[PDB]
Parts: structure tokens; C-alpha cells; sequence
């Protein structure tokens, strides 16, 4: 970890992070505003004309029509001068779980947001459902992080794009009462309570949901690793293979039962542990979520560091300037004529 | 880029919840009729896994259990990080690399494969059905498939060895003409 | 790099033997994994590839030895179009 | 393997005569479907067949500003300059 | 139909599928006649 | 892709609704009561689940009526929504 | 990225590798909190907060709360390491 | 002797503006531009 006092360590590295979440995201939902639903900004309700135009609004669903029709998703490939079926097994438990919606959607809301407001982000999630199984009754679900303009908090100190190294990074879920409720099922939460983080949603208080809840996940990085006990396959075939021993924490007291095998093993693993924790105190802490790396990967548009600040711009941030200023011109010469 | 990202923590994560599925293995046999001692860089008489399906005990495709489910190996690496286009059937995929190796093949055997094998990974139907089971009898008899029998010893294997018996005579036959130059000079050895 | 190598070599044998590398060198699956059987079977006869897999004792090296053992009876008849002429010098000497 | 969801009739005469084992939970959810009116629910957990919503709703532009649902059509650019053309349209008419 | 004046649905939900609410309702429209034949199926107020 | 996302729910309605259809193979119907729990998926005889194909049976698929109506199975998933040109019998789908 | 940031290299240097340069030097700013992760990586104090002359922006188009700077500096000696000549017996190719 | 209505109304582009029915073929609000020419036709005619 950064600092020893885990929960110290969470809201020292928050602290770091928030010059996304405080002025980088305000500019990032009125990218969103030319774009999705009104051409002005902060705008009040007249009896007098206000203009539109835009030539921004048919080129965003141009340039997204592009991503969408040729999508991007996981195909696999052998290793270096590894065999031919290697990227079918993968592919195998990937088509079966992938069969719901929900991830073909994710992947068509991720390239829109990465045009438009610079960022866009999707999760990896591993639950027990039965309505497409793989093996053992566990699946794995791709769920969309959708509004990446207002969920913007994550910051990498290292130069990467993947944020599979990260540990400064948070997402933050905003979602109403009853989705409070259902994202109590999963992580163990509490069902109703609304928890404020540190709220990068509002600022000059538009138009929202009347019920709003911000919670916000951590990604630390503890490794953990593992060492010790080689075992062995008295089922389907090709005994002493190397199992691991400390990711399991029950199935390795009956794994060395039966059959057991000694000749000792390190194996460093780099873990990462899903700390849930609002600014006020940690709500719950270090559930380990079922990746070793983060499963959340971020899209950028144009990208890249002021320096040790990610600094990320869709199209339509220029377009404001240009927009508004139609319109000021336009929304004047009404009222002469 | 990001996608490939993806394919990183994929491993480390669908590996600790699904696990198991072990594979290039087939004669997964289950409690001692395993072995894996025989004979450096070949493998003869059975194995335990490790190809044949022989003795009986054949499978599609199985994986460990040991004495407690939820196991696999610690190193969970398998694949260089690609992408490219969707995929969600395995069939969807075969047809891809059938059409890709297509536009580039020369006329004769060598794109006829492709188009038989284009019927092959095409679903049935009621027309759709009888150019499947005209690739399925081509294919697989005359043991140009060579299949890994994960499923198939029913009525395929059957006819299998008697359609390859059958090819084999019909061009000796077919060479006939060829056997005309060799007559010339039978004739001249059994003269002298 | 089998690619690189096609669309600048002309028609023959090396063109035919890049040709069945291509997909053996592809994924496998219902459909691919019969393009890389189907590789084997032409490579392994002209032996540029030469015979790998000795370890095969299922189905594959039975099926392609099966093929070899077809081309082998064709190819000696195939030599006797020019064996007509060294024919024709034995049988004419011989009757007088 | 058959079902649960609503079978508690066919399960007695399906117990006789044949059975097997490798019982295990096999998780569903199921949507449930309540006439409501402002005044009370007039119908509650009105069970269909579903296993998921059976209402799938279309969006062609879609998205959020700060976590509140947002989508339009092409129509709404197009009518801001309707009437403006319409008002001085009309204008220039009574002049005629 | 008439969903340009049915829509009431969702509020957070990321999906297009709307599968991850229970929160969602829908409206619809039908005359005054066709609700007393509606009220015999789902065992409803006649008339109301 | 939403339609699509109705067919998920379509699969998972219209078994209990329309009521009855298996995904079952051949061997329905037919003196039965076997399993695969000795070896474990055995092919070549044991008196046929799949098996075998062909012997006293003609039928790939048969709706699952058990021994009281109103049944269906259990695993009504099998395969995937995937959208073509359109299509609304078995007919057209072999012109295309 | 954001070596402009970074620029305390070369000098006069007629080249641009900076794998044989006298003023072979590379600088990173970081985090308060990604000082001390880092300095678990290189063995060094997290509670050094070194600090340097400043190649950084002095623009700030946004602020950054925390920026440590610390130069790895890159020396060169020859050292001229070696032990005799061995030979290899495993995989043949002595004498190296 | 039907088992439904056989009477079938064919529409253009069908809907509701909110709850009144609305539809419409190629002439809708054609009406409009036509009598804007017309009012110069009228007019000017006197004038001649």
C-alpha cells in the first residue's frame, strides 16, 4: 500500500485524485449538454427566443455509428510459439456468459462516451447465476460504467493508459434509491442509508434525479502472493500439477486430502482488493473482488498528462465557445424582428 | 488498446471464479486408469489423458474435481492480448476463418474443402440440413476431417474405414491410363 | 509471414506449400482445426514439414498414412510414359 | 432436468417410475407483474412467464449528463428553426 | 405505442435491456370499454 | 441489439407460456431409463441417450409432454440471439 | 509522457539517443502518496520528499496537488568484467 | 362470416400527438406553401 492505516491510505491517494473530480469532471458533463440534451449551458427557462444549431450533434452520431458498427471485443491468441487451440478455451467460457446483453450493450456505451466527453469506462463483475452457467455455477458479467463524465475521479501517478497498476484510482456509482438497494445485494452494503462522497455530479444544481447516492469503490494494490505445496490430479488424468493454496482459503484443506505432494513453490501475485469507503469512514473493507488486476479499464479519447495529472477532451469541448456564441447572436435578432 | 487491457485481468479473474476446464486432453479416465510415466517424447499404450479414446472411457471435454470443486493452476496466463471483431458463437468464428482462407485459394481441391467445410459450420434446417450432411459424409469418411473423435465414433467412425478402403482402389483405376506406358515395356521384358 | 511470402512468389510447388501453412498456423475449432489437418496431409508428402506428432496414437496418423499409402501405387505408373521409349530399344533387339 | 417455477402438479408422477440425483440450486429470477393505480395496487405480484422484464425499451441517442437519463430525437433541432421560419414567414405575408 | 406519452421508465439504469431495475414501470392507453374487459383478466376495479 | 435482448427473455417466456418443447436430442421416446452417471459420457452403446443416432428413432427434437401436462424443461437456454435477414418460416430461411 | 516536462537532458549533444550521452539523466514528478509506494520499489526513504531545479510547467493550465521530483541519474564506469573462457557441454557450443 | 374485423384501414407514417389520433400520407401540411402562392397570384392579378 501507499501508507500503513488502510483507511489512510484510501482518503490520502482520494486526495491526490481530486483534481478529476472536482474540475475536470464540471467541464466534462457540459460536453454532454451540447451534445444529448440543450445547446446552452446553465440556460434559465424564457418567454424569448434561444437558438440552436449545432453541426456537433450530427457528428458525434457519425463518429459513433463508426465504433459501434465495427465493435471491438475479445478474440484471443496463442502465446509465443504456443498451440493453435490455446484462444478457444478462453473464447469457450467467454461466448457463454457474454450471451446476455448486458455486455454487448457495455461495449456500445463505452465508445460513445470516449468521443464525447473523453472518458468512458466498463467493470468486470463475477456473480452465481444459472441462466447461462460455465462451470462450477460462476459466471463472469461485463457491466457498463455509463456517465464516465461525472464518475471521473480516477487518477494514474504512472504514465499508463491500462490503469491495471493503479492505486490512487476510485470510481464513484451514482444511482438512485432502489439501485442503493440492489447494490446492497452484492457488495454487503448497507440497503438505504445515502452516503455522499465527495458529490462531482453537481455544482451549479441543473436538472437530476430526485434520489441520488454517491458511493465510491477503491482499487488498492496488496499482493499477498502465495508459496508452497505441489499437488496432484487423481481426476481426469495428469497427476502433480502446481495448485494454488493461499487464493484458496477452504478447497486446500481437502486438496491436501486424498493426495498431497511437497517440494515447496513461490509464486508472487500482484491482488487487488475492492475497498467500498465513503469520505466519513470505510464503509466495508478489502473484499477481495475475484480479478488480481483492476477490471476496470478506461477508454480516453485525446489523452494524455499536464504533468502527474491526467488531462483527457472529447470534440465537443471547443465546440462550447462557438455554440453559445451562435446563439447569443441568433436569440438577439429575434427580438427585432 | 484498452481492450486488449481487458484480456489482462481476465485471466485473473474468470480463472478464480469458473476455474477448472482442463484441455488438450481426451481419455480423461477418472481415478486409476491414469498414468502419465511412459517414455520420453512420444507417448504409447493409453495414457490416463493425452489423446486416444480407447478402453472406453471417451469425452467431449472434462476437467478435475479433486476432492473439493473450485481449483486451478496458479498460473493462469494462456494467451497473447489480441482483439478484433465480435464473436459470441464458435461457430461464428470458424466461418470467418473459412471466408478469410476463401478468395485466395486456387480452384480444384484446395478451396473445395473450404466450401464443403462452409456447409459443415452452417446450422441445419430443412434445405440447410442436406448440404450440412453432404459436407458430413465427404468430410469425415473419407478421413480428410481427421477428427479428435470428442463425440463422434457412432455412425461416422462406422462408415469411416470402409469409404477410406474404397478411395484407395478407385484411383489405382483412375491411373489405368497411365498403366498403358508400363504395358509397353511388360511386354518387352515377357518377350525376352 | 507466410503472407509476406504470397503475392510475390509465382505459381508451383513453393507457392502450394505456403498455401497449406497458412492454415496451420490459424486457430482450430469444428471448422479450423480441419485446415490444419488438411496441411498435414499435402505438407507431410512432399516432406517439406516432414512427419511430426509421434506421440498420436488416436485417429491422425492412422488417416494420413492412409493417404500416403494412396499417392504411393499412382506415382510408379505415372514414370511409365517415358519408359515407352527404353521399351521399344529392348523388344526391338531382341526378335532379331 | 425440469422445472420448478410452476410445477407442483407433474413432480409426484414424475417422482415414480424414474428419478435421478445431482440435485443442486439452479438460480432464476422472476419478474412479477402488478397492476398499480395512483390510489393503491390493485393487483399485486401478478405472476408472467418471464424471467426477465419482457419490455425492452429503444433509445437511438442515449446517455447521461450527471447520472440522469437523457435521450431525444432528431427532431428537436429541426422544429427550433420550424417556427422561427414559420414566425417571419407570416410576418411578410400580411404585407402582401 | 404511444410512447412518446407512455414513458415513464427507468431514472439510473445503464442498460438499454432494462433487466437491472425493478423501480421501472410502464403506462399505457385503452378506452373506457376495454378497461372493463381488461379489469375480468388481471382481476381489477371494472370501472375506476 | 434490443431485440435481441427481448429474444434472451423470449426463450425464458415462451417455454411456459406456449408450454412444453425440449432441447433435447434423439432417443425420447423409445424404451429408456438410463443415465450417463457410469463412465461418464460414453459413446458406442449403452442403449442410447446421444450415444447412438438412427435406431428406432427418426427425430432430432420432441416436445417433452412427461407423464401430466404443462411441463417443460428446465434449461430453456441453449443457444444465442444473433440477428440475419429477417425470416418467419424454415422455408425462406433455406432461399437466403 | 510529458518528457517536455522531464527535459534535463543533453546539452550540446550531437545525438539524440542518450545511450552514450554525457548527460544521460531521466526526471519524474509523483504523488505524495506515490512517493512512498515507489520508494518500496527502489529502496529509498518515503519520507525524503526530494526535490529538483524545476523542468517542470510553471503554465499550470490545472493544478497538481502533489509533484515530488526525483532524477535517476545514469553513470557510466567500464568496470571491464569477465572470468576466463568456459565451455558448455549442455546443448554442444563451447568455448564462450 | 370473419373470425376478426376484416376491415383493414391502410396509414402512412400512424401515431398519436399526445392522445388524439394523428396520420398522414404526402399531403399533410402541403396546404400551407401552396397558398402562399396563391395569395401573390390573387392579389397581383388585380393589380394587372
Amino acid at each position: 500500500e501507499n501508507r500503513l492505516e488502510s483507511i489512510l491510505s484510501r482518503f490520502d491517494a482520494d486526495w491526490t485524485a481530486s483534481d478529476e473530480a472536482r474540475r475536470e469532471a464540471k467541464n466534462d458533463l457540459f460536453f454532454s449538454r451540447v451534445s444529448q440534451w440543450d445547446d446552452w449551458l446553465s440556460q434559465y427557462t424564457t418567454l424569448q427566443y434561444r437558438g440552436q444549431f449545432d453541426v456537433v450533434r450530427p457528428v458525434v452520431r457519425k463518429l459513433v455509428s463508426e465504433m459501434r458498427q465495427n465493435p471491438i471485443d475479445v478474440l484471443y491468441r496463442p502465446k509465443d510459439g504456443a498451440r493453435p487451440d490455446a484462444a478457444d478455451v478462453l473464447m469457450g467460457m467467454y461466448r457463454t456468459d457474454m450471451r446476455h446483453n448486458t455486455a454487448k450493450i457495455a461495449v456500445n456505451i463505452a465508445v460513445r462516451e470516449q468521443i464525447e466527453a473523453g472518458v468512458g469506462a466498463w467493470r468486470l463483475v463475477t456473480d452465481y447465476e444459472d441462466q447461462s452457467p460455465t462451470s462450477n455455477n460462476q459466471v463472469i458479467r461485463r457491466e457498463p460504467i455509463h456517465s464516465a463524465c461525472s464518475h471521473v475521479i480516477w487518477d494514474s501517478n504512472s504514465k499508463l493508459m491500462d490503469k491495471s497498476d493503479a492505486r490512487h484510482c476510485t470510481v464513484i456509482h451514482s444511482m438512485s434509491q432502489n439501485g442503493w438497494e440492489d447494490f446492497a445485494e452484492k457488495y454487503d452494503l448497507d440497503a438505504d442509508d445515502i452516503p455522499s462522497f465527495q458529490n462531482p455530479n453537481d455544482w451549479v444544481f441543473p436538472w437530476l434525479t430526485q434520489d441520488t447516492i454517491q458511493i465510491a469503490e477503491f482499487y488498492e494494490v496488496v499482493e499477498k502472493k502465495e508459496t508452497a505445496f505441489i499437488y496432484q490430479d487423481p481426476v481426469t488424468g495428469e497427476p502433480v500439477s502446481y495448485f494454488k493454496r493461499d487464493i484458496k482459503d477452504v478447497i486446500d484443506d481437502l486438496a491436501d486430502s486424498g493426495f498431497i505432494k511437497i517440494a515447496e513453490r513461490q509464486i508472487k501475485r500482484r491482488r487487488v482488493y475492492k475497498s467500498i469507503i465513503t469520505c466519513t469512514a470505510v464503509l466495508k473493507d478489502k473484499q477481495l473482488i475475484a480479478g488480481e488486476h483492476i477490471p476496470i479499464v478506461p477508454v480516453f479519447g485525446e489523452w494524455g498528462f499536464v504533468e502527474d495529472k491526467e488531462v483527457y477532451e472529447g470534440v465537443v469541448r471547443l465546440t462550447k465557445d462557438g455554440q453559445r456564441l451562435r446563439n447569443m447572436i441568433m436569440s438577439f435578432n429575434a427580438d427585432i424582428v | 488498446l484498452n481492450m486488449r487491457a481487458d484480456l489482462e485481468t481476465y485471466v485473473f479473474q474468470d480463472n478464480l471464479a469458473t476455474a477448472m476446464r482442463r484441455d488438450g486432453e481426451i481419455y480423461q479416465s477418472i481415478v486409476n486408469d491414469i498414468y502419465d510415466v511412459p517414455r520420453n517424447v512420444t507417448i504409447t499404450l493409453e495414457d490416463g489423458s493425452e489423446k486416444d479414446v480407447q478402453l472406453m472411457a471417451e469425452v467431449v471435454d472434462l476437467a478435475t474435481g479433486e476432492k473439493q470443486v473450485l481449483n486451478d493452476i496458479r498460473g493462469r496466463y494462456e494467451c497473447y492480448t489480441d482483439v478484433g471483431p465480435s464473436f459470441q458463437s464458435m461457430k461464428q468464428q470458424n466461418r470467418a476463418e473459412i471466408l478469410e482462407l476463401l478468395g485466395k485459394t486456387p480452384q480444384g481441391t484446395p478451396e473445395y474443402q473450404l466450401l464443403l467445410l462452409q456447409y459443415f459450420t452452417l446450422l441445419d434446417g430443412k434445405g440447410v440440413e442436406m448440404m450440412r450432411d453432404y459436407a458430413n459424409k465427404q468430410l469425415i469418411q473419407m478421413g480428410v476431417k481427421k477428427p479428435e473423435t470428442p463425440e463422434e465414433q457412432q455412425w461416422l467412425v462406422e462408415a469411416q474405414q470402409a469409404k477410406q478402403g474404397q478411395q484407395d482402389p478407385a484411383m489405382v483405376q483412375a491411373q489405368g491410363v497411365l498403366l498403358q506406358g508400363q504395358a509397353e515395356l511388360a511386354k518387352a521384358q515377357n518377350q525376352t
